[PDB]
């Protein structure tokens, strides 16, 4: 007669893309429309409860996230799990959840090895995964004749959730799965100097087509240095891995888009070093239904939740908990059709995986892993203006390369530099 | 610090090393 | 008026060193003693409850161990828990002994990072440590002025809980932090062929003191193709990490000790091979005491556990399992003895903490971080026949080599040779 939803995510810290300051009104929007359609669940009214995943100090935790599990599965026996969205988080619970037969949903836990379906179990994932930053890479390569090295530079902050070693594994192994070419890596820290020749003496001698996965300001000093060294776009691409698109503005005003300005009396020269400089970002969604979800979702928390959601590619977070809920509340409306129950773990699944479905992020398909396809957007400078923009989309279900409004991916020699040098690195 | 060594001990965070020297993954 | 002690260890599965068939009466032994002993805790009955923390299909888990832990903790309400021994069981219930303020006793989970016990908070750890590993091969490295390089190889099977990773972790860490050498690593799968010949290129290219942390067939295939290479004692030196001693046969009899015999008919390469390699073990322990405990544990565990304890250093596991009970035992007496009680975990953990006391395994001092200092043996082949021998000893708490049975460390060139070659490596 009704249905108990539990949820284990920070529901006190409103830093994550997945805070329930900003999942919570997503989820309630999406509950309500479950109320207002009477093909979905008539008559079940579902109820929700809470479990924080952060520790003491108020981070994502692998021990307050498990234990909150335990404790709502034990005192109200719900029949779905949603978050965390923190891969340390994510995967202890992944795997309780997995030996309850409870399935999971989350738009977090983006990590390759939560893609072991055969240990993660009735785990659904409807936001992004990093596997599929890989597939963008590949088919990127593809279609720019690199199919030999790459550099990939990668940092994080000590006590995180390593987001960028997440990132770089996903983009690794999904990568050498798929071309087979020579990925080089390195790890460094972002506030110790030390690193930054060692970084730039690897950037000269490990690859010239180079991922780096770290923060705004590292990125932008990269360039910097590399263009004092004398690292043009004639020989060499840096590609910022920046999929929440931090370094960037939202994409509803603030026109134009400059990185590169910080306003320090470096930006004359951070300009001419970000002309070797593409952003990989996810894609902003387009459907005018995400933009009502936007006013929606922003009423909403400032309402009930005393939060300001502000513009940006981290709603798409909420946004893909709200499409997954309703995606799940059909999977089990569709279960009862035919005879099954609501704790059905793995007829619900099945029924959502391998599936197209249409919610306020447009079409999101689900793929056989249970994991939701990845379009990616990649922003390139206008020479003449030096502001950013997307110049080419990756759908994820297609794994197809779209020009964005008749816009060409700039090189300083015309056409793409290649990605092993003349007469070796040497 | 170390680009291999102590970083947490989950199962999560050994899928292909990469901090590593190794020949598997 | 009674003691709960909760017990997460592989209950049913009797292939690890901390199993139940062999923790079990060890733990037996050191309850009757504390029966027969009126100065540990007079008139308390101290009952155990079990939890197991292996999964379905019988390997120690990182999900059933936890959960047990918390199926424990609830129902019964403990004031100590002993074990898990596998390093992933052991990381997440420790995480939730800290969390819970309950004591954590083990003689397992000697990984790194159990030991920052800012996390793992008063979690006591009575077996060996891997970074113990790292202080006898800094020991060793100063008496032998191996002061710039060494390489360690390593290798597990996929899916267990990487012993040889988390041994090769310690040593890396502690003898780095300690001598700040060049330490090189790689990395090896034991089945599969492509890397011995990388390995034996790593061998003669990235060090000339290597340690190997592998099988013992692994560590002898790999020695008969560094002597098919020519590689021999006069430039190169083989440790093999084999703490356990699992390429040797038990201390009490089987007279002489032969590693490189295998009945293969390579058994007269193998020995001209292991010329230039000596084996790391544990140590065995000497005192009396030892030796009736093993028996009164063989005694026991064929009666109350239908199992067959066999000789071996891994019986140094129960042993310290059994020597830590009662060395927590008198630390609650003591608490108890100042008006405290037995949940006050703070005061009996720091009671047990930077002490020294006396068990069936000898002289065991705890010390300050709360790790049981171990002591290793090194053992040497006999030019004349051919069979190993211990020739030195490592104090863990006082840190020094002492020579065994005026033994001397075998050399082809009579002195070792150095850690780094002629005129460089090339
Ligand atoms: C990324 O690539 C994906 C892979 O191609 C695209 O998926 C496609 O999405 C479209 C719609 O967005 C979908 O079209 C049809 O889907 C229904 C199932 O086959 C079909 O019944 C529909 O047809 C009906 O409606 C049309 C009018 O819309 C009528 O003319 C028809 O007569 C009929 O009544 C509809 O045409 C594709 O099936 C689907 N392809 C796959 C392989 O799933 C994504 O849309 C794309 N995303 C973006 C943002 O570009
Ligand atoms: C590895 O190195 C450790 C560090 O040195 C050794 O530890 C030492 O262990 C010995 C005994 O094993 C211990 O000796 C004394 O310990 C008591 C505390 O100070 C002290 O009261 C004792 O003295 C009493 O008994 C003797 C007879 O035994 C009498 O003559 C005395 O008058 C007195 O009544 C005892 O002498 C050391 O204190 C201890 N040192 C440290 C720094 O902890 C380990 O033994 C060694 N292990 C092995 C296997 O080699
Ligand atoms: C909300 O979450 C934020 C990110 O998860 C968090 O920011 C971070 O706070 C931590 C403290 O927990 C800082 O770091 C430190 O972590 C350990 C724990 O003390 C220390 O040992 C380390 O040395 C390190 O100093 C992070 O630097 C910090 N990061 C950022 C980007 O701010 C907020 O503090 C959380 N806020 C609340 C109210 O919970
Ligand atoms: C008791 O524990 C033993 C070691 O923990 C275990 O031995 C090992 O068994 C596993 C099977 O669980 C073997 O491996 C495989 O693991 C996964 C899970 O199926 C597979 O996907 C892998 O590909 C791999 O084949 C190990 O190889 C094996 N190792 C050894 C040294 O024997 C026993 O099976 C356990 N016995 C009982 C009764 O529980
Ligand atoms: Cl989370
Ligand atoms: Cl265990």
């Amino acid at each position: 007669s009704d249905l108990t939803v539990a949820v284990v995510l920070p529901l006190t810290n409103t830093s994550y893309p997945w805070s329930w300051a900003r999942v919570g009104p997503a989820v309630e929007l999406a509950l309500a429309r479950v109320k207002a359609r009477p093909d979905l669940l008539p008559g079940w009214t579902v109820r929700m409860v809470l479990g924080s995943s952060e520790n003491a100090a108020g981070v994502c935790s692998d021990t307050a996230a498990p234990l909150a599990a335990v404790d709502l599965k034990w005192e109200h026996s719900p029949a779905v799990f949603l978050g965390p969205g923190c891969v340390y988080s994510a995967a202890p619970v992944g795997r309780f959840t997995a030996h309850w037969r409870v399935p999971l949903l989350t738009a977090g836990a983006p990590a390759l090895g939560i893609g072991v379906k055969d240990e993660y179990a009735l785990t659904t994932r409807t936001g992004p995964s990093h596997v599929k930053l890989g597939d963008f890479v590949t088919a990127l390569h593809r279609r720019l004749g690199w199919e030999h090295q790459a550099l990939v530079l990668y940092a994080d902050r000590l006590g995180d959730d390593r987001p960028c070693f997440f990132i770089v594994e996903g983009l690794y192994m999904r990568v050498r799965e798929r071309l087979n070419i020579t990925v080089n890596h390195q790890e460094f820290v972002e506030g110790d100097p030390d690193h930054y020749p060692k970084l730039l003496r690897a950037v000269r001698r490990k690859g010239r087509v180079i991922y780096i996965c770290s923060s705004p300001d590292a990125f932008r000093n990269l360039m910097l240095l590399a263009l004092n060294a004398g690292l043009t776009g004639e020989d060499y691409v840096f590609f910022h891995l920046d999929v929440f698109g931090q370094s960037l503005k939202s994409a509803q005003g603030l026109v134009p888009q400059k990185p590169w300005e910080r306003g320090d009396g470096q930006d004359r020269s951070a300009r001419q070093a970000f002309q070797a400089a593409k952003i990989i970002t996810y894609k902003e969604p387009d459907n005018p239904e995400y933009l009502e979800f936007l006013k929606q979702l922003k009423l909403l928390a400032d309402k009930k939740f005393n939060f300001t959601v502000e513009d940006g590619l981290k709603n798409i977070i909420p946004a893909s908990f709200h499409d997954g809920l309703l995606l799940y509340v059909q999977a089990v409306t569709e279960t009862l059709a035919q005879g099954g129950t609501v704790t059905d773990g793995e007829n619900i699944t099945q029924r959502m995986w391998n599936r197209s479905f249409q919610g306020v992020t447009g079409y999101l398909k689900i793929d056989r892993n249970g994991d939701r396809d990845t379009d990616f957007s990649l922003w390139d400078m206008d020479p003449e203006t030096g502001a950013f923009r997307v110049v080419l989309n990756y759908n994820g279900t297609s794994q197809e390369l779209m020009a964005v409004s008749e816009h060409k991916l700039y090189w300083p020699l015309g056409y793409p530099p290649p990605d092993v040098p003349k007469c070796g690195f040497d | 610090r170390s680009s291999c060594f102590g970083g947490r001990m989950d199962r999560i965070g050994a899928q292909s090393g990469l901090g590593c020297n190794s020949f598997r993954y």
